[PDB]
Order: structure tokens, then C-alpha cells, then sequence
């Protein structure tokens, strides 16, 4: 009689908590700071950061400081969840591409440092497809550090037609940070860096032509939206609105020669078979924090219909809780009657 | 990855129904077969003989189902889809809006009922 854990790891944010929970209990940031002159994490860490050197241990959804993501994983269980892990399965999730070697070394953390008796390594997307109650569809999964389109088929992504692009929501809360020196103001600290962050979730909306809105915003002050700061200063907000999101769909805004994450989903799906394409065209999933911008269905069925072939139906799903549909994946998977022969245990794992 | 409905499946021509309550894959009873409640999610087999067995695999979604309902039964059926060597064809059947080929595994049609099992959620 045992409850499998289900930790969710991403560039920006942990997500944690219990199988058979609606939800995560526990997201906390992917930060890991240590003196600067042994080791905090989360919401401690950003409090301390006059003391600390921050680093985040996942770059664009890979794990790439082992010793730190040791650290995130410590506080986790310890902090967060008050769990042992050695008394639990522990469903983990991995980055769409993610190297078999990094996803060994996952394990091998797993197993030898936190002794977990069991574990199952799930691929983010394919836990979100079935939050959606899908088994064929192309997710759209975009976060803190990395966008990707991940087209599945019967319960399995395509690997061959994974697209990954490295622009996500942190490169549009620099992008916001950037645009709003025009009207004067100087955002520059880590600090500020996570205000920004939260006008963005707040103000932000994708335009459906981004063209028409900036003549329309330009005819009035409608457009304009006010904030709060901490320091009880107004923040007032214009074109910035949808400009910021926009580069979502034009990158050269961040100077990058990257495809818009509508090209980029035309072009994942061009990558499988011609026999499997309706039914990725009409079950495009979105996924992540990235994609909870207000407008962005809308938009992304105009553009992708333009693109694709004019025999296609293109639907666009937008779950309301899609910031956690991973993670949600995740506790359902790991509730399943099956679960259980699915896992790895440590035994096996230790014997090879 | 088996399970002892799965042991079950697939075995003879003709038709299983399986309601998801609380994580897993429950028989329907067979009085029950074509009316479908609007709070649940279930899973459908058609085995049809044709030397060998030809598997079609529905997961049907009420419009009232709970998340934990439809997920589970989206996984549910890849893992039956496994366990059947990859050789079912899936389907996916909201209710309403469902295929002529699943509507026609029912000689009364399809029927919809108020309520359901409580989600594991
Ligand atoms: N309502 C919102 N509108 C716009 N952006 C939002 C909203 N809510 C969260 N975000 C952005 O979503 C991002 C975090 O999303 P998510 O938690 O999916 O990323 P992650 O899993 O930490 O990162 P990745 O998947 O890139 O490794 C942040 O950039 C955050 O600002
Ligand atoms: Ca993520
Ligand atoms: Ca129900
Ligand atoms: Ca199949
Ligand atoms: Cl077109």
C-alpha cells in the first residue's frame, strides 16, 4: 500500500505532489543559490539572494548541473513533500528529446543517492496529450525555457518530428523588460526580472492580427493597462500588451531567425505521414505556462489554417488548466491500476 | 503490462465495455451495453473475426466526465492497444458527435443517462 510520488521538473518551476491529486501541492522555482562566499532553493533562495549566487540547474528543459538538480530534488521531498523517497515510486518527467544519458544519470540519482525503491520517467508532452483525454494529437508545449511541438500517434510521440524551439516565457518577460525602457522605465534586476514577470502574466494578450491591433491601439488609450509595483508606483502598459507575445509568432522582435511557434507546428506536422496528418491538425494541444496567454486559440487556428492545406480542419484546444497538464498526466498515470508493472524498481535497476 | 480485464480482452468476436471508476477499467454489465452516462468515460473493444481477430478500440467521453475519467481512458486504451500488439485501431468518440462505426455496434443506438461514478479526483 503505497502512494507514487509525481515531480514534474522544469526550467522555471517545480511542479510536485501525490498521485490521485487534481493538482500539484507543491511549485516552488528551479533555483538553486549558494553562498558567495551549502545550498538553498526556491522561494528561500530568491530571498536570499543578496547572499547567494543563483543558478538554475535546467537549461531549456534539460537537466545540466547534476549537483544542483540534486539539490532541488533534496528539497523536494524534504521540504516540500516531507516524503522519504525511499518509500516511494516516483513518476519523473523528461524533456521531448531529452539524451538517453541524461535520463540515465536521472536514474542513476534516483536510485543510488535517494534509494527510491521504484521509478517511471514519463516525456512532458505525452503526460499532457493524456490530461486532454487524447491519444493522437501534436502538443504544443511551452514553458519558462524551451518550446516544443511534439506530434503523437496511438499513445506515442514521433520522434522524427519533434520540433524544439529555444524561445519561451523568460525570453518574453526580457522582451517586455526591454520594450519598456521606451516609455522609461529601467527593469534590470534579478528582482525586477520577477515583476516584470508577473505584469506579463497579468496584462499580456496575443493579438489575433497583430498588425490591425497596433493601428486600432494606436487610435486611443484604451489599450492602456495599469499595475500595481511593490513599491506602490503605477506601471501603465500599452501596445507592450501584445507586442511582448508576439514574438511567439515573429522572433526576429528578439532578434532570433527562428521559426513562430505557428510555422513550427505546420512543420511538425509536415514531418509525419500524410495518412496521420488530419487528426494532428484537428487535435493540436496546448501545454504550459506560455500558452495561457488570453487569445492565443484564436490566433494560432488563423495561422495555422492559413498554412496548412484548405482540405484540414484545424482545432486548437486550449484546457483551462494547462499550466500543470503534465503534471496532472502525471498523477493520473500513476493512479492507473497499472502503474504498477510499468515502473522500474530499484532492485532491477541495481542488479542491471 | 497486463491486468486481469486485459486477460479478458480480445479473446472472441464481439463487444466489451468498460467503464474507468477510480482508476480503473470496471466491466459495464451487458443489460446496460449502448446507454452510456454523461458523467463517464469508458472503453470499448469490437473484435470482429475475420483467419485472425481485427481490433477496433473506442474511448468514449461523456460531456460531464471528470479529467481523472477521460485521462484514464485515453491511457487505458493505449496500454489495451499494447497489450493487443499494437494491432487495434484507436478511436476517439465524444459524446454526440461519434462515429457511424461506433453507433452501429448498438442494433437500439447510442442513449445518453444523467449522472455517474464519482471521480477519483
Ligand atoms: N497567465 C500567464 N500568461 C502568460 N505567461 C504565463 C502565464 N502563467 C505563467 N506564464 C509563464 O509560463 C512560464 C512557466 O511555464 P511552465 O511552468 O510551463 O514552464 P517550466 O516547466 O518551468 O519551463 P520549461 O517547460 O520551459 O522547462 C513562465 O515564463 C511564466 O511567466
Ligand atoms: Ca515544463
Ligand atoms: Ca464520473
Ligand atoms: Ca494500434
Ligand atoms: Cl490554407
Amino acid at each position: 500500500d503505497v502512494q507514487a510520488l509525481v515531480v514534474d521538473n522544469g526550467s522555471g518551476n517545480v511542479k510536485a505532489g501525490v498521485a490521485g491529486d487534481d493538482a500539484p501541492r507543491s511549485v516552488f522555482p528551479s533555483i538553486v543559490g549558494r553562498p558567495k562566499n551549502d545550498a538553498y532553493v526556491g522561494d528561500e533562495a530568491q530571498t536570499k539572494r543578496g547572499i547567494l549566487t543563483l543558478k538554475y540547474p535546467i537549461e531549456h528543459g534539460i537537466v545540466t548541473n547534476w549537483d544542483d538538480m540534486e539539490k532541488i530534488w533534496h528539497h523536494t521531498f524534504y521540504n516540500e513533500l516531507r516524503a522519504a523517497p525511499e518509500e516511494h515510486p516516483v513518476l519523473l518527467t523528461e524533456a521531448p528529446l531529452n539524451p538517453k544519458g541524461n535520463r540515465e544519470r536521472m536514474t542513476q540519482i534516483m536510485f543510488e543517492s535517494f534509494n527510491v525503491p521504484a521509478m517511471y520517467v514519463a516525456i512532458q508532452a505525452v503526460l499532457s496529450l493524456y490530461s486532454s483525454g487524447r491519444t493522437t494529437g501534436i502538443v504544443l508545449d511551452s514553458g519558462d525555457g524551451v518550446s516544443h511541438t511534439v506530434p503523437i500517434y496511438e499513445g506515442y510521440a514521433l520522434p522524427h518530428a519533434i520540433m524544439r524551439l529555444d524561445l519561451a516565457g523568460r525570453d518574453l518577460t526580457e522582451y517586455l523588460m526591454k520594450i519598456l525602457h521606451e516609455r522609461g522605465y529601467g527593469f534590470s534586476t534579478s528582482a525586477e526580472k520577477e515583476i516584470v514577470r508577473d505584469i506579463k502574466e497579468k496584462l499580456c494578450y496575443i493579438a489575433l492580427n497583430f498588425d490591425e491591433e497596433m493601428k486600432t491601439s494606436e487610435q486611443s488609450s484604451d489599450i492602456e493597462k495599469s499595475y500595481e509595483l511593490p513599491d506602490g508606483n503605477i506601471i501603465t502598459v500599452g501596445n507592450e500588451r501584445f507586442r511582448c507575445p508576439e514574438a511567439l509568432f515573429q522572433p526576429s522582435f528578439l532578434g532570433k531567425e527562428a521559426a513562430g511557434i505557428h510555422t513550427t507546428t505546420f512543420n511538425s506536422i509536415k514531418k509525419c505521414d500524410v495518412d496521420i496528418r488530419k487528426d494532428l491538425y484537428g487535435n493540436i494541444v496546448l501545454s504550459g505556462g506560455t500558452t495561457m496567454y488570453e487569445g492565443i486559440g484564436e490566433r494560432l487556428t488563423r495561422d495555422i489554417t492559413t498554412l496548412a492545406p484548405s482540405t484540414m480542419k484545424i482545432k486548437v484546444v486550449a484546457p483551462p488548466e494547462r499550466k500543470y497538464s503534465v503534471w496532472i498526466g502525471g498523477s493520473i498515470l500513476s493512479s492507473l491500476s497499472t502503474f504498477q508493472q510499468m515502473w522500474i524498481t530499484k532492485e532491477e535497476y541495481d542488479e542491471s | 503490462v497486463e491486468h486481469p480485464e486485459f486477460l479478458k480482452a480480445g479473446k472472441e468476436p464481439g463487444l466489451q465495455i468498460w467503464r474507468v471508476e477510480k482508476f480503473d477499467l470496471v466491466p459495464v454489465p451487458p443489460n446496460l451495453y449502448g446507454d452510456f452516462f454523461t458523467g463517464d468515460a469508458y472503453v470499448i473493444l469490437k473484435t470482429v473475426q475475420l483467419g485472425n481477430l481485427q481490433y477496433d478500440l473506442h474511448y468514449w467521453l461523456g460531456n460531464e466526465c471528470s479529467q481523472d475519467e477521460s485521462g484514464a481512458a485515453a491511457i487505458f486504451t493505449v496500454q489495451l492497444d499494447d497489450y493487443l500488439n499494437g494491432r487495434a485501431v484507436q478511436h476517439r468518440e465524444v459524446q454526440g458527435f461519434e462515429s457511424s462505426t461506433f453507433s452501429g455496434y448498438f442494433k437500439s443506438g447510442l442513449k445518453y443517462k444523467k449522472g455517474g461514478v464519482a471521480s477519483g479526483f
